[PDB]
């Protein structure tokens, strides 16, 4: 009745939805390494980089929390791309790697994808399809100095603009010209790096800024990075709600012959959706399949004689789900009848129903017809003594309602 | 550069005819489809593959989904009327006598093998050789199975053999085999004298022409092309429909889950609805070219249900309609996916010249022949039926006058005789 | 002197599970039927790396032992040094410093430890990632790189950062081996009902493969 | 239940309108279904967002209407093709096509009209009351076989 958004039913068979039931629990799994990430010794450090030379740290072997970090009174700006930074305590990854270096307060702008500018073409270059975090805080009461503290410099000039991720150091002189400046300065003979000289009396724009900036390898090999969450005991042949190493889902998870090469850890569909995994604590081959389901048909006589009703699981077993397997699937609530009649509701693959007598539903192999033999035999025949007129109807659709529409006044009316 | 034909000159004059002296029984093959394979999407489950989250989203969009589950029901519906109308066409189950007397004529390459777990004939067994899901997607089971339909096609080759055209336009009665022969001869315009003087010759030929028929399909793989390529074009269409579901479409990832477990709520929702887009084009895709190709299975049913009725059921006048050659017969057997047609004609086959005339002079009076040719050897006239050479003398019993001598351009002087 | 690769030189493209299908990738692949580089060691020159090598030698008799990695091999940048000589397995990736003929005698941030037949070796460095994968197999061909396929497995990725544009082998003093470059090629791989990759079609090689 | 067949006809284009005009009640992934309140509660830079994703679907929901007209039409001038065969071969002629003018040997037809429609109603003589006989082929007389014209 809600499927066809009808209070009467007509005679017939009706697909609605499809036959799940909703998961028992909230499986979780993740490696389950013990060592806390060593944070502190990228954020909290007393030397920091110039960013012309930016120093990186791999991140490894550990188990994070990002909600301490992006609620941490520390941080002055505090950005992520390709994840959001409520989510990544449920996450794992490959790798993590941190980015760090001192830039002024003004050019932090520069620090994010597809930027342009001294910092980002000249230093520091981001990946358009980035994933990771960027974080950023005022660091004057560190990294200013009275008189200037000039131990920070950026690379002022290029002959070209930086790869993604790529790194050079080089102090050779800048020819900005004709003159060869073969390491002295001169006319168009320049010192390729420059130094805000920090003061702790710069208005804020033009203060020191240390920045962070956490990559993520959110890849398919195995986890080396998790976040802070427990995992849960694991469920078979039951439906269920699942997290793998961040890989969300729901389904029957079970057992499986499915032979992983030792390099494997996931599984996938000709649609690409996960359809097995390696489970992270133990060498287990799982296959998650959805829960168990099928098409569910309604079998019915029209409401305007019974609310009795049938019901087929298509290609379901009756193992999995009066119970009759067709072979269309599962046919419940219908009586099965070794009788054959006139096919009057269609199931499929030679079964039909019918309402019939004390009423019910009953399911039969429809009859082709009345069974004969032609009396046949090399010398006889049969000639008709006698005829009828026949007079029978045919109807054909011959035109359709012509129908035509303001396509302006039905979309902007 | 493509070779269109042999070139050939017809002897033609304004006083010379061509006429057969011999003939030969043709069998021809003819396939049509007939239905396709039924399928079932729930639109929901492969947008959004039970994510509540997407599944709330898909609900803005309204109707778009119901209405391509509707268009797939009506084109799986279609699968089985097209099936029941070109099967259907008896309403008994006509079953062959327990003795083959046929007057030589063999069937038994073409009805049922009672050994076999459906009872298909031999040749059924032949063209059924010859041809060869979690994302929401399902085929389902034609309503007519292969045995169903193997005694539909065994109690019209029944029906056929026993009774004639008969069974068609009423109830089925008997005739023996070699005078229901002697009728399709009448039909095609050949004196049945011809088939009962030749009845070994012509049951020879048809007996060696259904064993072509074993032969051909037993070697020839590429024979039933027209039934395998609607098999090929389905599975490309589902096979299609399935490998979209990697797509971008501009997303971060095709992977619902990635973008769930990734983003929080106001960030995912504008990542899934690019997947919502391009899934339900996809979708929209996939039903528009199976309406457009349903169509076309539909009018192949169409032609098939009209070719039991008027090949099968009849002896059909329409040139070409029945295969090449006066149609005397046609045999269906079943086929996956479609219907095969077993078409016997008879060929004229070995043409001698002769001089002719529109009319002959008798006492002045001009002779027309009632129902032949006026013919000569080079020195007698004869009259001779118009579809097989077999002379006789010019009678006022074979002719009728009309008028004088002087009206008629190319008469010619010849005495006719009076019984 | 040189050689044909034939169908030489093909690896699993990703460490995921697929199967009974045929997948469509594009990666750093030797060309089918391209020109392979040939040596004799029984021959052990600096050679260029281009964008990844594929590397293979023959055994009988263990003569060559490990590589060399690098731009310039003078301390002055990282370099990566693999020994592998069947009864150990030692890497490092140091600011390496050596002479011009190194041979086993008769700043490190990073380290990993563990004719008769075939030994195949896939080397890339991608994203600032440096990748290995291999194969072994028995052999009947003394003469030559031998026409056949199989897929080589993924030993190795290092996240090392190194720029690389030259490498050598390395001999043991006081064999035959192979050398192609890689290049960016579509390949359609066959995965059979284990998931092993059993073939492959090089999509560029000819307008019959392209088909 | 015989005139089903146009009663279908005047079913599927009533649903297919009213699954048009429904249609006009679907968001879309905007704030609203309804243009007025669109532009009624928001300025020109913002409204415009929120009715471009209005525009897109109303525009796509009017193309799949388009198209299964189209579709539909191709099967209705297939069954007005046939009906005019019909016309043609049924009721000005007498046909010897087998089951194309009814069941049984063909008389003779007469059209009438109907909605969206034709109905013919097909007169045929059926053969009622059968005898069986022995038959032969041929007969012989003075050594001569005789045949029946
Ligand atoms: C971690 O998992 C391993 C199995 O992979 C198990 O042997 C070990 O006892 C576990 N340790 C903890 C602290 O859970
Ligand atoms: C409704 O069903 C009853 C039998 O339950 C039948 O007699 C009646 O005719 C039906 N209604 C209509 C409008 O035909
Ligand atoms: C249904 O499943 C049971 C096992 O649970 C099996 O014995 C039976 O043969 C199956 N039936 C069909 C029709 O597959
Ligand atoms: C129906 O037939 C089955 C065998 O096919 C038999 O077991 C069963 O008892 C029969 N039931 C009835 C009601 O005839
Ligand atoms: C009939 O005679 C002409 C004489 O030129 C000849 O070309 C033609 O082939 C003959 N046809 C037959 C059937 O003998
Ligand atoms: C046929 O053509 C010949 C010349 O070839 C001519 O003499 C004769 O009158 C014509 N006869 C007829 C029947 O047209
Ligand atoms: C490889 O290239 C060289 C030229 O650089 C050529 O001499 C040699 O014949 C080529 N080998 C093949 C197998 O084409
Ligand atoms: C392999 O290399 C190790 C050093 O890493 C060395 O001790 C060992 O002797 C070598 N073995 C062979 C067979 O060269
Ligand atoms: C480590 O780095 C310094 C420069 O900071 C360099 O001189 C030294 O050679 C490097 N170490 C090694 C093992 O080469
Ligand atoms: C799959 O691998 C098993 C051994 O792991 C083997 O028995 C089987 O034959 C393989 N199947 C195919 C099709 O190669
Ligand atoms: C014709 O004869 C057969 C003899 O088997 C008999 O079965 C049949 O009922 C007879 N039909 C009529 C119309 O008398």
């Amino acid at each position: 009745k809600c499927t066809l958004k009808s209070f009467t039913v007509e005679k017939g068979i009706y697909q609605t939805s499809n036959f799940r039931v909703q998961p028992t629990e909230s499986i979780v799994r993740f490696p389950n390494i013990t060592n806390l990430c060593p944070f502190g010794e990228v954020f909290n450090a007393t030397r920091f980089a110039s960013v012309y030379a930016w120093n990186r740290k791999r991140i490894s072997n550990c188990v994070a929390d990002y909600s301490v970090l992006y609620n941490s009174a520390s941080f002055s700006t505090f950005k992520c791309y390709g994840v959001s930074p409520t989510k990544l305590n449920d996450l794992c990854f490959t790798n993590v790697y941190a980015d760090s270096f001192v830039i002024r307060g003004d050019e932090v702008r520069q620090i994010a994808p597809g930027q342009t500018g001294k910092i980002a073409d000249y230093n520091y270059k981001l990946p358009d399809d980035f994933t990771g975090c960027v974080i950023a805080w005022n660091s004057n009461n560190l990294d200013s100095k009275v008189g200037g503290n000039y131990n920070y410099l950026f690379r002022l000039f290029r002959k070209s603009n930086l790869k993604p991720f790529e790194r050079d150091i080089s102090t050779e002189i800048y020819q900005a010209g004709s003159t060869p400046c073969n390491g002295v300065e001169g006319f168009n003979c320049y010192f390729p790096l420059q130094s805000y000289g920090f003061q702790p009396t710069n208005g804020v724009g033009y203060q020191p800024y240390r920045v962070v900036v956490l990559s993520f390898e959110l890849l398919h090999a195995p986890a080396t990075v998790c976040g802070p969450k427990k995992s849960t005991n694991l469920v078979k042949n039951k439906c269920v709600n699942f997290n793998f190493n961040g890989l969300t889902g729901t389904g029957v998870l079970t057992e499986s012959n499915k032979k992983f090469l030792p390099f494997q850890q996931f599984g996938r569909d000709i649609a690409d959706t996960t359809d097995a995994v390696r489970d992270p604590q133990t060498l287990e081959i799982l296959d998650i399949t959805p829960c168990s389901f099928g098409g569910v048909s309604v079998i019915t006589p029209g409401t305007n004689t019974s609310n009795q009703v049938a019901v087929l699981y298509q290609g379901v077993n009756c193992t999995e789900v009066n119970v009759f397997q067709t072979r269309a699937g599962c046919l419940i609530g219908a009586e099965h009848v070794n009788n054959s009649y006139e096919c009057d509701i269609p199931i499929g693959a030679g079964i039909c129903a019918s309402y019939q007598t004390s009423q019910s539903v009953i399911a039969y192999t429809m009859s082709l017809g009345a069974e004969n033999s032609v009396a046949y035999s090399n010398n006889s025949i049969a000639i008709p003594t006698n005829f009828t007129i026949s007079v029978t109807t045919e109807i054909l659709p011959v035109s359709m309602t012509k129908t035509s529409v303001d396509c302006t006044m039905y979309i902007c009316g | 550069t493509m070779s269109l034909g042999a070139e050939n000159s017809v002897a033609y004059s304004n006083n010379s005819i061509a006429i057969p002296t011999n003939f030969t029984i043709s069998v021809t093959t003819e396939i049509l489809p007939v239905s396709m394979t039924k399928t079932s999407v729930d639109c929901t489950m492969y947008i959004c593959g039970d994510s509540t989250e997407c599944s709330n989203l898909l609900l803005q969009y309204g109707s778009f989904c119901t209405q391509l589950n509707r268009a797939l029901t009506g084109i799986a519906v279609e699968q089985d009327k097209n099936t029941q109308e070109v099967f259907a066409q008896v309403k008994q189950i006509y079953k062959t006598p327990p003795i083959k007397d046929f007057g030589g004529f063999n069937f038994s390459q073409i009805l049922p093998d009672p050994s076999k777990p459906s009872k298909r004939s031999f040749i059924e067994d032949l063209l059924f050789n010859k041809v060869t899901k979690f994302n929401g997607l399902t085929v389902l089971p034609p309503l007519l199975t292969d045995e169903m339909i193997a005694q539909y096609t065994s109690a019209l080759l029944a029906g056929t053999i026993t009774s004639g055209w008969t069974f068609g336009a009423g109830a089925a009665l008997q005739i023996p085999f070699a005078m229901q022969m002697a009728y399709r001869f009448n039909g095609i315009g050949v004196t049945q004298n011809v088939l009962y003087e030749n009845q070994k010759l012509i049951a020879n030929q048809f007996n060696s022409a259904i064993g072509k028929i074993q032969d051909s399909l037993s070697s020839t793989a590429s024979a039933l092309g027209k039934l395998q390529d609607v098999v090929n074009q389905n599975a490309q269409a589902l096979n299609t429909l399935v490998k979209q579901l990697s797509s971008n479409f501009g997303a971060i990832s095709s992977v619902l889950n990635d973008i769930l477990s990734r983003l929080d709520k106001v960030e995912a929702e504008v990542q899934i609805d690019r997947l919502i887009t391009g899934r339900l084009q996809s979708l929209q895709t996939y039903v528009t070219q199976q309406l457009i190709r349903a169509a076309e299975i539909r009018a192949s049913a169409n032609l098939a249900a009209t070719k039991m009725s008027e090949c099968v059921l009849g002896q059909s006048k329409r040139v070409d309609f029945c295969g090449k050659g006066y149609h005397l017969m046609s045999f269906p057997q079943s086929a996956p996916h479609g219907v095969v047609f077993l078409h016997v004609t008879y060929v004229p086959a070995q043409e001698k010249n002769f001089t002719t005339a529109p009319a002959i002079c008798h006492d002045g009076k001009a002779h027309f022949p009632r129902e032949g040719v006026f013919v000569s050897n080079g020195t007698h006239w004869f009259v001779t039926q118009r579809n097989f050479y077999e002379p006789q003398i010019i009678t006022t019993d074979n002719t009728f006058v009309s008028g004088n001598c002087d009206v008629v351009i190319g008469i010619v002087n010849n005495t006719v005789y009076d019984p | 002197a040189y050689t044909n690769s034939f169908t030489r030189g093909v690896y699993y493209p990703d460490k995921v599970f697929r199967s009974s299908v045929l997948h469509s990738t594009q990666d750093l692949f030797l060309p089918f039927f391209s020109n392979v580089t040939w040596f004799h060691a029984i021959d052990n020159p600096v050679l260029p790396f281009n964008d990844g090598v594929y590397f293979a030698s023959t055994e009988k008799s263990n003569i060559i032992r490990g590589w060399i990695f690098g731009t310039t091999l003078d301390s002055k940048t990282q370099s990566l040094l693999i020994v592998n000589n069947a009864t150990n397995v030692v890497i490092k990736v140091c600011e390496f410093q050596f002479c011009n003929d190194p041979f086993l005698g008769v700043n490190c941030t990073f380290e990993y430890v563990s004719f008769k037949n075939l030994r195949e070796f896939v080397f890339k460095n991608i994203d600032g990632y440096f990748k290995i994968y291999s194969k072994h197999t028995p052999i009947n061909l003394v003469r030559d790189l031998p026409q056949g396929f199989s897929a080589l497995e993924p030993l190795v990725d290092l996240p090392i950062g190194i720029n690389i544009t030259r490498f050598q082998t390395l001999l043991a003093l006081h064999a035959a081996y192979y050398v192609g470059y890689l290049q960016p090629r579509t390949f359609l791989l066959k995965y059979n009902e284990n998931g092993t990759i059993t073939d492959a079609v090089d999509c560029a090689l000819d307008p019959l493969s392209e088909t």
